[PDB]
């Protein structure tokens, strides 16, 4: 029921936090910023009075020529609330540069917008072998302990009992599986 | 001649070629402390026990110094030479085993002749290692 999310994840790397790096110090290079106005950017007095002047005269209409492409971007989540989310995005992306009527090309980016904002082998075993020593149990819990036993068992992907501890959580807490007892483990 | 070189003394000279260098030059071969870190590199990737190639060992070589950063990631091709440098003393031998996809065709898998028991002797010595153990 959202309208919007984004991920603002980092995922840090180089050539680009270098320059976040140099901007942040490109400020510190002088004492006072009065070198800011040679730029493309608007000031913020001219900003409001635009934005305030566009959000009271313009009121634009969704026509129906833009029907096409939104069916489209619908079944492609699809594949209510996503679609009255797009066309309040698209009648906003057509408030902005002065339109009274919406156009088809403004609902493209408004999707990528979307598309943009939001961009299991551990539990999958370990339900696994959950449902193992049930079974070798005759359904009875799976400990705590046998469970990190077999599961750090194998070389191959090392799962750490504290990772073990933290995906158990999350499918009980998942309501997958039952655990109890601080110092046992119950399948 | 020997006798006469110097104008079982040569068996006690013979013995010492082949039993060194498990016990103490093992640490002869590994002056580089990069060397001491690659070397048990490769024994944490013999885990899987696989046809150990040079990028699977460069895999767990890249994944382990990411989270402790006892020193930068190197080339590959620096993961080339190194491996050599253990290579020439006698202590690990690289050859073109089998995988039979398209052709015979050869990666290389490695073979250690050091054990643990020879291992954990020279590494608490040195404890820039025991983070990676």
């Amino acid at each position: 029921r959202f309208d919007l999310v984004y991920l603002v994840l980092d995922k840090v790397d180089e050539k680009n936090d270098r320059e976040l790096a140099k901007h942040l110090t490109n400020l510190y290079l002088e004492d006072k910023p009065e070198h800011i106005s040679q730029d493309d950017v608007l000031p913020v007095e001219f900003l409001t009075m635009y934005i305030s002047y566009a959000k009271e005269h313009i009121h634009p209409i969704i026509t129906e020529a833009a029907k096409t492409e939104l069916v489209r971007a619908y079944v492609g989540m699809r594949k209510t609330r996503q679609l009255e989310s797009m066309i309040r995005l698209a009648e906003a992306h057509a408030k902005m540069k002065l339109k009274n009527v919406v156009e088809l090309e403004d609902v493209q980016e408004a999707v990528r917008l979307i598309r943009s904002a939001i961009k299991r082998k551990l539990q999958e075993d370990l339900s696994r072998e959950i449902m193992n020593v049930l079974k070798d149990q005759a359904s009875d819990s799976m400990s705590f302990n046998e469970l990190i036993k077999q599961i750090n068992e194998h070389s191959q992907d090392r799962v750490e009992s504290s990772d073990i501890q933290e995906a158990l959580s999350r499918l009980q807490q998942e309501d997958k599986v039952i655990v109890l007892g601080e110092g046992v483990r119950r399948s | 001649e020997i006798y006469e070189l110097e104008k079982l003394n040569y068996i006690a000279k013979v013995f010492s070629k082949f039993v060194n260098n498990n016990s103490t030059r093992t640490r002869i071969a590994k002056l580089n402390i990069q060397q001491k870190l690659i070397l048990c590199t490769i024994i944490q990737s013999l885990k899987l026990n696989s046809d150990a190639t040079i990028d699977e060992s460069f895999d767990h070589y890249i994944k382990a110094i990411t989270k402790t950063d006892t020193l930068a990631p190197l080339q590959r091709n620096e993961f080339l030479e190194i491996c050599t440098i253990l290579e020439t003393c006698g202590l690990v031998s690289i050859k073109k085993t089998k995988c039979k996809g398209k052709t015979k065709r050869f990666v290389d898998k490695i073979d250690v002749d050091l054990d643990m028991r020879e291992f954990y002797d020279e590494m608490t010595k040195i404890s820039i290692l025991k983070p990676f153990l």
